[PDB]
């Protein structure tokens, strides 16, 4: 759980991510993924906000929630 | 426009196409455009008639004078741009695979600010 913090941390500081997406409970939706499938994530939620409104300026849980779902294990 | 400025030297009448005589011509060069547009010139002159106060060139011998002059070489080579405008609705089918094509070309070709303050790599080929 607390390695699962900083990865999270590390890639937060490339990307506009909201003030409303809270980390506690994408730490408890992760449940031992790997270390590669957790980069995935933030990439596919990314490409997941641009797709919808390309002028955009920060991504919400809308977009983490269907990206958890499309990356599966 | 190649074809229009030797048209203009000539005495040729308005009843000639040009984009017909562009399309047909695939293949030449600016040298075989102007013995082109000399061939038929000669076979307008050489068959003729009495009168000799028009000078009637017609689509008959452009298309006599396009049998018998040879293409140049030295073309279907190196690389070829522009060619015919295709659409994305040609293609049935295979929404996931166009959906992969946007999201790794040409959004970081066309609007390259937003692909890299998001954070995204660009596929290096």
């Amino acid at each position: 759980a607390a390695t699962r913090r900083e990865i999270f941390k590390l890639q937060f500081h490339s990307m506009p991510v909201s003030n409303e997406v809270d980390l506690d409970e994408l730490i408890l939706q992760t449940d031992a993924y790997s270390g590669a499938e957790i980069v995935a994530v933030c990439r596919e939620a990314a490409l997941l906000a641009l797709e919808e409104d390309i002028q955009a300026n920060l991504i919400m849980k809308r977009h983490f929630t269907q990206a958890l779902s499309t990356v599966t294990p | 426009e190649i074809l229009q400025v030797i048209t203009s030297k000539m005495p040729i009448s308005s009843h000639v196409d040009l984009g017909l005589l562009a399309e047909m011509t695939v293949g030449y060069v600016g040298a075989d455009l102007t013995a082109l547009c000399r061939e038929a010139a000669m076979h307008a002159l050489l068959h003729s008639e009495k009168n000799q106060d028009n000078p009637v060139i017609d689509e008959i011998d452009f298309l006599e004078a396009f049998k018998n002059i040879q293409p140049s070489s030295f073309r279907s080579v190196i690389g070829l741009m522009d060619i015919k405008p295709v659409d994305w609705e040609e293609i049935g089918g295979l929404e996931d695979v166009k959906l992969k094509l946007k999201q790794s070309i040409e959004w970081p070709l066309k609007f390259p600010w937003e692909f890299v303050r998001m954070g995204l790599t660009q596929p290096k080929g």
